[PDB]
């Protein structure tokens, strides 16, 4: 039950970091 | 390459103790002419007194004619001494038929020293009394049985026992009816009850008021009791038992078998509760006594135990649940076809509400563990292959899965019948066992293929538990083990976690750890209540018999919880009983001094796992708490005169100041050199005629 | 294997979809960064060996507790943002650690020195065993303890005699080692030395050879290094802030401490300074016994007739005596080394310390 739980915050919050950080880092941070 | 895949393969065992043998008899392991080159190497170490590089080349040949051709003449003590802790295991392979055929060209002669670890390990019928020849002292005769009755293993049940301690005047038996009481955990365990009087610590006893917390009050009596016989809060209050009703009724009265735990007769006082009036207050009779007389099978000087098993007959059910569950204890040691003929119509409909059988697999497997039974085996595996009655659900599957994976220790050829209910159904657990099979059967263990494969398959819950045993013997796998057991404590499901405190609380107690103690704070809410009302008794299991110290840690977490609520009250007394259980001090032995092991040590372990889940998932049966005083050993380290009677007699000091016949302590070794088998536990001593001393 | 056939083989099928959007992420134009400090708000410090020091933001792959300050972990060329965090189990994170539980040297064993045992037992097994003596008298037990000499007799076995009556857990930690490498990781090795044995702590840590961190000259610029200063003054901090019922315990040597930081020394802390004293028949012996057990001997050799007359040598020149007797063999092609070997290069090596101390005083 709680095993997908723990992944799940380096799963579904990695589709968001590709469009939101990279465009937050874009200019070589 | 001919004796060693001709001797690898078969069916039954290796070695015989025929002076005629020249390992041609019966299967040829290898040619006649090849046979006397074998012996060629006899008469080069036999003048240049190479025994030591001798054996060397002996073990990897792996030849059982060579060991009685080498012995010849000169000195039969000190060359023999040596081969006792080298012949038996200098390689990872044990070959346990080597010394069986050298036991011919002793047979006239032997000697003191070497024919007395020939008595233990295999312990052969020839070997025990081989040393009994050779040894006029009747005093040596003593020392020689207090080894010999703690193995127990392959002669346990009636049959065998009992019937050689009768006894008779001869000199190549002499077994007393008193050295069976002292040999055996008869009359010592006696004198450690009436020594904690004065060793008491405080006592939690209350009985407050109300009848709901009635059932915490008497509960934890039993813990503070055990080794402890109070009669004067009994007696004299009989309310604070029959106001309890449904099934705290059977967990009260089982509190006061603890009280007369290791007794004479513990049925006469328990007699009142028998029969009253409901069948309610007649259950908790019955799981009083087997506690009371748990760790004894013929008693002390009368067979308590016969009286016992004719009430296990009833149509009731609470009875019934306690007549199961109560006598499948304090018959360990005893095998008797009345109880079994009696409980297999009942387990056949194995309906959990009526008749209450789903306990009856755990019965059979702690009572006839390491037995011979045909009865037994022939109905069990019929009615499993059958899948008579209404039998669906994987419960009861799984029940008499593990109770046939237990029986067969101790048996080989009788362990046939037993793998065709293996290769059957699948389970987790099964799965395992087909590589253990080597095990029993092989006499001993640690090849390659017996270890690494069980960690291939971790990397369910009773291939964890294996590990644990075959690292105390092997110096490879027991350094890669303590990695392997922390990825197995994080899993979901539960039997996994449930195993590793029952496992590592056996190893922590000289090796604590902080990591094991940091993850029962989680433990406890995680998904259902079911696992945080579990989680409270789940950390008073590692810390049984042990307060303070290093378990200040643990405390911390057991104080924070006292009552959330009507049954969080009796849930956190749980926790207090197995804190100050045994008085404060107390111990878990998987083995003895012996450097053997004991079956019914290990099927109490497995019995354990598979019940107390009453509070956790699957709920069973609340009498299942009283299951772990069925494998918990006695603490003690005696020590005698050359008399052979208990004396008072100074010895080392322990862990208070002396150590006297009848008083704690544990691993504790002596510099005095003793007559025969100088070990820990109880010893007859010995002074040099340097000094003089009564002491 | 048979049992995982059927779980884990079905598991990476299933799991395969959540390793491809990861390699996605990765890339295959991978670095190694350096990190500094690591923030709740997902941001880090990362350099590569060129140094472009960089500020990035922290991505979701591993928990945050396996990511520590001073660590190396894996960058891309885009953005600079950590991918990954690299394994430490090649590259030892501390200078040098090795745990020996329960060892041979006991206080029975290490000869003459009782003398010094004396001294150390006081400051070490009388704590652990009593503690309660020490709450009467409100007073602070001293954990560390000062050694000299030289290596091999003193040192080498007083370090682990301790160890045995007290059953503790022997530590050996190289003092030169304490400057090692790298910049920043001083304040961190002083942690972990604590951390690691501060959860169980039957253990005593033991620093041997400090000529040089413990010198920080008149600043730490023209010649000196910024990481002497960092462990120096972070084990002051630690050695004196950490107060225990005498588990953990931290022992050095050193054979000179006028040079040492008198800050460092923090007096009422450390209250117990050991000298060194000269080995009596039975710990020459000892050393022997550990030369001469694969040196060819004849039954004519006895230990007790070389330390009988002798000038009372160190452990470097008792060495250096079951040295030359064996150049002596080898001179006249023989395998076996006879009892007047011994003599002569005992003869030798006492000669070249003292012999008349220039005769004089009238």
């Amino acid at each position: 039950l709680k095993q997908t739980e723990n992944d799940l915050k380096d799963i579904e919050a990695r589709i968001k970091e590709k469009a939101g950080v990279k465009e937050s880092d874009t200019g070589l941070a | 390459d001919q004796v060693e895949k001709d001797a690898e393969d078969e069916t039954s065992s290796d070695g015989s103790k025929s002076d005629g043998s020249a390992a041609t008899s019966g299967f040829e392991f290898s040619k006649e002419d090849t046979l006397r080159l074998c012996l060629d190497i006899v008469p080069y170490f036999l003048k240049h007194n190479g025994e030591e590089d001798a054996v060397d080349l002996l073990l990897e040949i792996e030849s059982i004619d060579k060991l009685p051709q080498f012995v010849d003449e000169n000195t039969f003590q000190r060359v023999c001494q040596y081969m006792v802790a080298c012949v038996p295991l200098l390689p990872p392979p044990e070959d346990v038929a080597f010394l069986k055929t050298a036991y011919s060209i002793y047979l006239s002669q032997n000697e003191l020293t070497d024919a007395i670890a020939l008595a233990v390990r295999l312990g052969e019928e020839d070997m025990i009394r081989s040393v009994f020849d050779a040894t006029s002292d009747p005093v040596m005769h003593k020392q020689l049985a207090y080894i010999l009755a703690a193995q127990k293993t392959s002669f346990e049940y009636e049959g065998v026992q009992d019937i050689i301690g009768n006894g008779k005047l001869s000199e190549h038996f002499l077994y007393l009816a008193k050295e069976l009481n002292l040999t055996g955990p008869k009359v010592p365990e006696d004198i450690y009850k009436s020594h904690l009087d004065n060793s008491k610590s405080v006592f939690s006893s209350a009985g407050l008021d109300s009848a709901q917390q009635n059932l915490a009050s008497s509960f934890v009596n039993g813990f503070l009791n055990l080794g402890y016989c109070n009669d004067k809060l009994i007696v004299d209050n009989d309310n604070w038992v029959y106001k309890t009703k449904g099934d705290g009724m059977t967990s009260a009265v089982a509190s006061i078998g603890s009280i007369y735990q290791w007794n004479l007769d513990g049925l006469q006082q328990l007699d009142k509760y028998l029969y009253v009036d409901e069948p309610e207050v007649k259950a908790g009779a019955l799981l009083g006594i087997g506690i009371s007389a748990s760790g004894v099978h013929d008693g002390e000087v009368e067979p308590a135990l016969l009286l016992l098993q004719d009430y296990v007959t009833n149509p009731d059910t609470k009875i019934s649940s306690a007549a199961i569950l109560g006598l499948g204890i304090a018959f360990a040691g005893s095998k008797n076809d009345e109880v079994l003929g009696l409980l297999l119509p009942i387990a056949a409909s194995t309906d959990l509400p009526i008749e209450t059988a789903a306990m009856a697999s755990l019965a059979l497997a702690h009572v006839f563990v390491g037995t011979c039974n045909g009865d037994i085996t022939t109905s069990i595996m019929d009615n499993f292959l059958e899948r008579t009655a209404i039998e669906l659900k994987t419960d009861w599957v799984r029940f008499l899965a593990l109770a046939l994976g237990i029986l067969y220790m101790g048996q080989g050829e009788q362990v046939d019948d037993v793998l065709e209910t293996i290769s059957a159904i699948e389970h987790p657990m099964t799965s395992a066992i087909e590589v253990l099979v080597g095990s029993c059967a092989y006499t001993g263990t640690g090849d390659v293929l017996l270890i690494q494969d069980l960690l291939h398959r971790l990397t369910l819950a009773y291939a964890v538990l294996g590990i644990a045993l075959i690292a105390l013997g092997e110096d490879i796998g027991k350094e890669m083990s303590l990695r392997h057991f922390g990825h197995l404590m994080h899993y979901g499901n539960e039997h996994i976690r449930r195993m590793v405190p029952l496992a590592m609380g056996i190893v922590s107690v000289s090796d604590p750890q902080m990591k094991v103690f940091d993850t029962l704070t989680r433990f406890s809410h995680d998904a259902d209540l079911e696992v945080s009302m579990n989680s409270i008794f789940a950390m008073g299991l590692c810390g049984a018999g042990t307060n303070n110290a290093r378990l200040a840690q643990l405390l911390r977490q057991l104080a924070s919880y006292y009552s959330r609520e009507q049954d969080a009250l009796f849930i956190t007394r749980l926790a207090q009983g197995l804190l100050h259980l045994g008085k404060g001090t107390m111990t878990m032995d998987v083995f003895n001094d012996a450097h053997v092991l004991n079956k019914v040590t290990l099927a109490s372990i497995l019995t354990t796992a598979v019940g107390l889940v009453s509070p956790s998932f699957m709920l069973k049966h609340h009498q299942l708490f009283y299951m772990l005083n069925a494998g918990i050993r006695p603490k003690f380290i005696l020590a005698l005169n050359d008399e052979g009677e208990p004396i008072k007699v100074n010895v080392r000091v322990g862990q208070p100041v002396l150590l006297n016949h009848g008083e704690r302590a544990e691993l504790e070794t002596d510099e005095y050199i003793s007559y025969t088998s100088h070990i820990e536990g109880v010893v007859i001593l010995k002074k040099n005629p340097d000094y003089r001393e009564e002491e | 294997f048979v049992s995982n056939s059927e779980i884990l083989k079905p598991f990476e099928k299933k799991q395969e979809e959540e390793k491809k959007q990861l390699e996605e992420i990765r890339g295959n134009p991978l670095s190694i960064g350096t990190l500094e400090e690591i923030i709740d708000d997902d941001h880090a410090i990362v350099t590569s060996p060129t140094m472009p020091d960089y500020y990035v933001s922290i991505l979701s792959f591993v928990d945050k507790e396996l990511l520590e300050p001073g660590c190396s972990v894996l960058l891309h060329h885009k953005t600079m943002s950590i991918v990954g965090v690299l394994q430490d189990d090649a590259d030892p994170m501390v200078s040098v650690m090795k745990m020996d539980k329960s060892p041979t040297e006991s206080y029975s064993d290490i000869g003459g020195l009782e003398s010094q045992i004396q001294e150390i037992k006081e400051s070490v097994e009388l704590p652990l065993t009593h503690p309660e003596l020490y709450e009467e008298m409100g007073i602070k037990p001293p954990k560390g303890v000062i050694l000299y000499g030289a290596p091999g007799t003193g040192k080498t076995l007083l370090a682990k005699a301790v160890a045995n009556q007290t059953s503790a857990t022997f530590l050996r930690i190289v003092g030169s080692e304490l400057i090692q490498k790298y910049l920043g990781d001083g304040p961190r090795l002083c942690r972990q030395i604590f951390k690691v044995a501060g959860e169980n702590a039957p253990s005593i840590v033991f620093i041997d050879e400090i000529d040089a961190i413990g010198t920080k000259r008149y600043d730490s610029n023209s010649g000196g290094e910024r990481e002497i200063q960092r462990t120096m003054l972070e084990l002051l901090n630690q050695l004196d802030g950490f107060d225990d019922r005498g588990d953990v315990k931290v022992i050095m040597a050193t054979n000179k401490i006028e040079t040492l930081d008198p800050a460092l020394i923090r007096p009422g802390r450390i209250d117990r300074k050991i000298l060194f004293e000269n080995p009596d028949l039975s710990t020459k012996k000892k050393i022997l016994g550990i030369h001469t057990s694969k040196m060819n001997l004849s039954e004519d050799v006895n230990l007790e007739t070389l330390v009988t007359t002798k000038d009372d040598l160190s452990g470097a020149d008792i060495q250096a005596m079951c040295t030359e007797a064996g150049l002596l063999a080898l001179r006249e092609r023989r395998m076996q080394v006879t009892a007047e070997d011994f003599k002569q290069a005992k003869e030798r090596v006492m000669k070249n310390k003292v012999e008349e101390n220039l005769e004089g005083l009238y």
